[PDB]
RNA sequence: UUAGGCGGCCACAGCGGUGGGGUUGCCUCCCGUACCCAUCCCGAACACGGAAGAUAAGCCCACCAGCGUUCCAGGGAGUACUGGAGUGCGCGAGCCUCUGGGAAAUCCGGUUCGCCGCCACC
RNA sequence: GUUUGACUGGGGCGGUACGCGCUCGAAAAGAUAUCGAGCGCGCCCUAUGGUCAUCUCAGCCGGGGACCCGGCGAAGAGUGCAAGAGCAAAAGAUGACUUGACAGUGUUCUUCCCAACGAGGAACGCUGACGCGAAAGCGUGGUCUAGCGAACCAAUUAGCCUGCUUGAUGCGGGCAAUUGAUGACAGAAAAGCUACCCUAGGGAUAACAGAGUCGUCACUCGCAAGAGCACAUAUCGACCGAGUGGCUUGCUACCUCGAUGUCGGUUCCCUCCAUCCUGCCCGUGCAGAAGCGGGCAAGGGUGAGGUUGUUCGCCUAUUA
RNA sequence: UUGAGGCGCCCAAAAUGAUCGGGACUCAAAUCCACCACCGAGACCUGUCCGUACCACUCAUACUGGUAAUCGAGUAGAUUGG
RNA sequence: ACAGCUGGUUCCAAUCGAAACAUGUCGAAGCAUGACCUCCGCCGAGGUAGUCUGUGAGGUAGAGCGACCGAUUGGUCCUGUCAAACUCCAAACUUACAGACGCUGUUUGACGCGGGGAUUCCGGUGCGCGGGGUAAGCCUGUGUACCAGGAGGGGAACAACCCAGAGAUAGGUUAAGGUCCCCAAGUGUGGAUUAAGUGUAAUCCUCUGAAGGUG
């Protein structure tokens, strides 16, 4: 990389396909997840607030509590355990 | 410079002019030759010059082969004969040269080339039955000035 | 950038919002009686004086904001983290 | 419409029925929405919670089912608005609903308007909705004093059908009383 | 049920291929295992395709191989009809062989080693550089084709 | 749902177009500014009050595929590309065989002129 | 007395790939180099921040490049600045109000994938006080990713701790935080010459020779425009295209720095053929004579001199 | 008359002595398509022994018996017995 | 004297067995902290190198562009081409979590935790994909296996090409490769081509041979 910033090489993952442009539907932004629930981490390009570091896009973590409205999701980066603060807008349920 | 320096397709596709400056103009005069007002379907015979290997042909070679091909067609059929030849490939790939040793090695722009795949039509001439052996000779002179071996394939010729 | 002389904000002393006045911190004069001043006179002898033989360095292209936020009622001031500004002018 | 890159808005936005930006803020409370709608002749008031395949309505009241309790006056006004709101809040109490947030939809938050009167009704029914007392109408305009005093500028009657001449805002008082009663078939 | 035979060594072989062969209880060259035909098991032999020799054996051939090369889970003891009878759920070698083919049980499940350690092919094989369709000995074989190899490796 | 309210998915729902539907019912347009409220000017809009009139808009209902879209069939194509293997071929660039996957364009023909949830309601 | 940095297809000059951000390189998770390609940041803004209300833009069309009315118009406008990305009843525009660009203290990610490491940054809370709104709510500065700085010392903010037996006064020492710069940006206070040189080492790295390469150089071949009074091909021969050699030059940095003696010359030996002469041939723009071009061919020959250290080259007279 | 394929030929000049490793080979000792039988590792199978690890017995790390298809190569280096 | 620089450092065996990389460094011939090797103590039932399926992530190959973007032909709708910094499309494949089978761990205690000791931070080669360069036995990435530190067999010789991973001894059968002699085994079989000694040369700095031409 020519720069070590957060949005380096994220043209693809943090961009919507033309038909998925504009404001995202609210139903998923207010979704309620319970502890122990396995959730899919994927940033919604239309939602600015409540994101995570793009390096974790594609992870399937485990919800272990919440901090305000955002969720504290437990993932494993390679071999290191990490706790990701993320809103419902960027999470989908497993199965 | 020899074609050995630029004939292979081992380099990336370098065509984006919005990032490349100082590109020399094409030595190619025209792609449409003969009677450019008449249609391609108005001719009973269609003969194409097909490239057998996947190569990069420079603008100078494209011109040198086109010139010695059309010049034969002008000599044998006249300046207004009943034929029409087309050079369907355009020189899009931009060429560099490192002309200081290997430090700051990315070269300066020196020319343009045409990436032609194997089995592709470089030239396509449309003629009448009587002028068929003249166009087969225009291509025999044209294939001598490019890099690969070629085929002279007749696409609409049941007249033999 | 331009900045208002007076505006409403939190007073960490009064525990409530009040109309504060802003002033650029005027440097206080040195006494020459601190420990460092005594070490200068002490540790300095023949030849090089080590740290005391050094001269003050250069400058950063733009300095940070060095303000004083004076409270309007209780009259006590507080300090805030400054920001880079080439020139800071006051409004009224 | 034009090609593949064209972005067609969400259905209820093409229809111009839902303010999706305001909806997100309304759903952030977690509390059920007190949907306050108004038509030309009528007024609707629903209690809506969030569901898996769409919204769920647990309790509602339309100004047409107000006549089932004794109303003999028009249904698209201020006294009707409060009552339809009181009737919605009362059915809500029976459904186990205790608190709510006011959804006025695409209506304007104009002081003393019908949607705020629908809210005043539900508050008086026992529901805990975040409000502002001075944005609501003064008790007499809710009662229907403005309408009775417009019939005072008579010459010709305000009402076509025979309800009464000088108009009775006392029917409001009588109806609030009928609904405030512990018995009543809801 | 297919019979796998490692015909190519471990040196220069990919680690993920090496580990698949170790998961299929086959650790040396000329070793043979009896693998069932599942989706999961087929994904494994496809990854080993170029370093192995597989195909379905005939009842006659499986018997010959089991008699000569099958070993208990521990020990030198020869696996004959009498051994089978006293330790397995069957009567003789044929009864076990029929079960292995019909995928009713495994060698491990019966207290036998999952590996039939074969002898080098008598008269040699058709080559370890080309597949069967090209005249070599790698990949999928005919039922008559695998027998020729299994029998030559008695 | 003999026309309603709030939604979910967010074009299969879009663009365009044809036919039908309303006496105290519904939705509208509609009528009208004393009030609440309203326009940097306009009761246009917003807000309030109301039925003299209407089904022409909207909306609801039925239908059309020309365009955009979703999916499917057949053709392109097991082609392009490709994970694994090779003492196969080629001066080389590159190609080929075996094994495991497998497009895109375009053509022809079907599909698609929304589906589903809660509530209320001759 | 010392200092006079590092990187680097050796070193120096140039440059900074020495701290940061974006696209591509990067091989459809993450990571990823070069003096890699395109190009930016070391601020600016009291609003260009914050909330609310009202509203929809570029562009085109029709009616009276300013302004007014209508229609088409999902986004090409605008949003402080690179680049990529986000945004339409808004994140843009207008209007009004407001100071959350607030104090305190955290959880977490990042800086530093994995995987330890500071400053810095961000996301997301709580406590306290506030702003706007009807309200849900929004405001931990600017829609997102650049806009940055340790210890020591000083100044500054508010309260408190503390100075040798003791009280008073003076002047000090400290807990918490703000500002002052180290851009060689995880921080030394810092110029050169040595051919008078010295040492430690290195073929980890240059000159020479070798080795690889062959762009350069030399030679050839394919096609044959063209001219040669007509005639391509007696002869000369462009463009373009295909190659052979390893004499020149350049590149690379594989070999040697506990040493493989320099250039030129000389002397003496062997060789190659792409042949200058000699032998045998073919063509001719071959009358002859003298040539011009080509083929086979390496037996023999290819010499003397003037300037120049020269190789090279220039010049003279002889010569098959 | 024209199309396609196979093998070869021309194109094809280098320095001490030519080369497929050499000899030498022509219905082959070359090339292509099939096939038959063999030679050939320390690999694979097999007898005995050794080391190491684990199990049984044991105070034992002393013996004895057992298991290893899933133990036996190694620079720097960590560990241990002699 | 000091040195981060060259040289040297003396007995046997058994177990495991690297790193030639990342962050910081007046740092690049050095260190520290991580990765990685080893040793000890602790914990106590799971683990995940392979595969399949399920629920997710992705815009490279290819393709295409009246799908944006920007290049790029001619004619009087048609007609001619392109993209590392384009995308209406779009793989193979890589990747998160989970289940299943497999394999593995519960006296061989895995997964994991804590502590002691390192070495190491000049790497190299093949293959795949690369970026730069006319090229290179070039420079610089990446995944992988190998040499380094890997014997033995084959390849004339020859770190990384093929076979093959190896205790001693012994018998046997094969692998790569080879069967005219040198030289173990065929002057083997059925059929065809070549007349150039083409050829008897997998891979290669190493084995050349091109455009063009051939009753
Ligand atoms: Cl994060
Ligand atoms: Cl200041
Ligand atoms: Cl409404
Ligand atoms: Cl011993
Ligand atoms: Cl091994
Ligand atoms: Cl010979
Ligand atoms: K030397
Ligand atoms: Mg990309
Ligand atoms: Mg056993
Ligand atoms: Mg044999
Ligand atoms: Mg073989
Ligand atoms: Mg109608
Ligand atoms: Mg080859
Ligand atoms: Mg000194
Ligand atoms: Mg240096
Ligand atoms: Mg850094
Ligand atoms: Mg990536
Ligand atoms: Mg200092
Ligand atoms: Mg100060
Ligand atoms: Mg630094
Ligand atoms: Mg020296
Ligand atoms: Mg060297
Ligand atoms: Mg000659
Ligand atoms: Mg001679
Ligand atoms: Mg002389
Ligand atoms: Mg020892
Ligand atoms: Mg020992
Ligand atoms: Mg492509
Ligand atoms: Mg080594
Ligand atoms: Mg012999
Ligand atoms: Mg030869
Ligand atoms: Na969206
Ligand atoms: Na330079
Ligand atoms: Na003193
Ligand atoms: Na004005
Ligand atoms: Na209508
Ligand atoms: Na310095
Ligand atoms: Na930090
Ligand atoms: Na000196
Ligand atoms: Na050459
Ligand atoms: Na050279
Ligand atoms: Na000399
Ligand atoms: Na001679
Ligand atoms: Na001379
Ligand atoms: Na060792
Ligand atoms: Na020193
Ligand atoms: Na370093
Ligand atoms: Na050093
Ligand atoms: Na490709
Ligand atoms: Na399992
Ligand atoms: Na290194
Ligand atoms: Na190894
Ligand atoms: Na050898
Ligand atoms: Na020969
Ligand atoms: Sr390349
Ligand atoms: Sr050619
Ligand atoms: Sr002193
Ligand atoms: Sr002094
Ligand atoms: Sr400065
Ligand atoms: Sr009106
Ligand atoms: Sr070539
Ligand atoms: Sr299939
Ligand atoms: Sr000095
Ligand atoms: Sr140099
Ligand atoms: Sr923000
Ligand atoms: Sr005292
Ligand atoms: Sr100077
Ligand atoms: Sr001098
Ligand atoms: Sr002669
Ligand atoms: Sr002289
Ligand atoms: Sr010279
Ligand atoms: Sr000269
Ligand atoms: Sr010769
Ligand atoms: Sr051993
Ligand atoms: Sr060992
Ligand atoms: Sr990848
Ligand atoms: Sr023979
Ligand atoms: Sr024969
Ligand atoms: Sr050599
Ligand atoms: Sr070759
Ligand atoms: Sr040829």
């Amino acid at each position: 990389p020519s720069s070590n910033g957060p949005l380096e090489g994220t043209r693809g993952k943090l961009k919507n396909k033309p038909r998925d442009r504009g404001t995202s539907p609210p139903q998923r932004a207010v979704e309620e997840f319970d502890d122990g629930e396995k959730v899919h981490l994927k940033i919604d390009p239309s939602v600015p607030n409540g994101r995570f570091h793009p390096r974790f896009d594609g992870q399937t973590g485990t919800v272990e509590g919440k901090q305000g409205d955002a969720y504290k999701v437990d993932i494993v980066d390679g071999g290191k355990e990490k706790t990701i603060i993320v809103t419902a807008a960027h999470l989908r349920r497993q199965e | 410079k020899p074609a050995s320096m630029y004939r292979d397709i081992d380099k990336p596709a370098y065509t984006r002019r919005e990032y490349i400056t100082g590109i020399p103009g094409s030595k190619i005069a025209q792609h449409k030759m003969g009677r450019k007002q008449k249609d391609a379907d108005d001719y009973p015979v269609q003969i194409s010059l097909i490239v057998e290997e996947t190569v990069q042909l420079r603008h100078g070679s494209l011109e040198a082969s086109r010139l010695s091909a059309n010049r034969h067609l002008i000599k044998e059929l006249g300046e207004e004969g009943d034929y029409k030849m087309t050079l369907r490939k355009f020189p899009h790939q931009v060429l560099r040269e490192n002309k200081d040793g290997m430090r700051a090695a990315f070269g300066k722009i020196v020319g343009t080339a045409a990436r032609v795949q194997a089995g592709e039509q470089l030239f396509t001439a449309y003629c009448n039955v009587e002028d068929a052996e003249h166009v087969k000779e225009a291509f025999r002179r044209a294939y001598n000035k490019i890099t690969p071996s070629c085929r002279i394939k007749v696409e609409r010729g049941e007249e033999l | 950038m331009q900045m208002p002389r007076r505006f409403n904000t939190y007073c960490p002393h009064c525990n409530e919002h009040q109309e504060h006045e802003v002033e650029k911190v005027r440097s206080g004069r040195q006494t020459g009686m601190k420990w460092i001043d005594r070490q200068r006179e002490r540790n300095s002898g023949i030849g090089n004086d080590g740290k005391f033989s050094k001269v003050p360095g250069g400058d950063k292209p733009t300095k940070k904001t060095d303000l004083k936020y004076r409270c309007g009622e209780c009259g006590k001031a507080h300090l805030r983290e400054g920001w880079r500004a080439g020139r800071l002018e006051f409004q009224e | 419409a034009t090609g593949p890159r064209y972005k067609v808005p969400m259905r209820r936005r093409r229809e111009a029925r839902t303010d999706y930006h305001q909806r997100l803020r309304l759903l952030k409370s977690g509390k059920p929405r007190l949907v306050a709608r108004k038509s030309n002749k009528h007024v609707r008031a629903q209690l809506v919670t969030l569901g898996p395949n769409g919204d769920d309505t647990l309790a509602s009241a339309h100004s047409s089912d107000l006549a089932e309790y004794g109303w003999e006056a028009p249904t698209g006004n201020m006294p009707s608005a409060y009552l339809t709101g009181l009737l919605a809040g009362l059915r809500a109490q029976e459904a186990g609903v205790e608190e709510a947030v006011l959804d006025i939809g695409l209506n304007s938050p104009t002081p003393g308007s019908k949607v705020f009167a629908i809210q005043e009704g539900a508050i008086d029914a026992g529901l805990d909705i975040p409000h502002n007392d001075d944005v609501l109408a003064d008790w007499q305009r809710t009662r229907g004093a403005h309408i009775a005093e417009y019939d005072e500028q008579l010459e010709e009657p305000l009402y076509s059908g025979d309800f009464d001449a000088a108009d009775l805002p006392e029917h409001f008082d009588e109806l609030r009383e009928t609904l405030l009663d512990g018995d009543i078939e809801l | 049920m297919h019979a796998l035979v490692q015909l190519r060594g471990e040196v220069n072989m990919h680690t993920d291929i090496q580990d698949t062969l170790e998961m299929l209880n086959i650790h040396h060259v000329n070793h043979c295992t009896l693998v069932p035909e599942t989706d999961a098991y087929r994904g494994m032999v496809a990854k080993v395709n170029d370093f192995v020799a597989f195909g379905e054996p005939s009842q006659e051939t499986l018997e010959t191989v089991l008699a000569t090369r099958a070993e208990p889970l521990e020990g030198d003891a020869d696996v004959d009809d009498e051994w089978v009878a006293e330790h397995t759920d069957y009567d003789d070698i044929s009864g076990l062989a029929f079960a292995l083919l019909s995928e009713e049980t495994t060698l491990r499940e019966q207290g036998l080693s999952p590996t039939l350690r074969l002898h080098p092919p008598r008269g040699g094989h058709d080559g370890v550089k080309h597949p069967v369709k090209e005249g070599g000995q790698l990949g999928k074989h005919d039922t008559e084709g695998i027998d020729d190899l299994l029998e030559a490796m008695r």
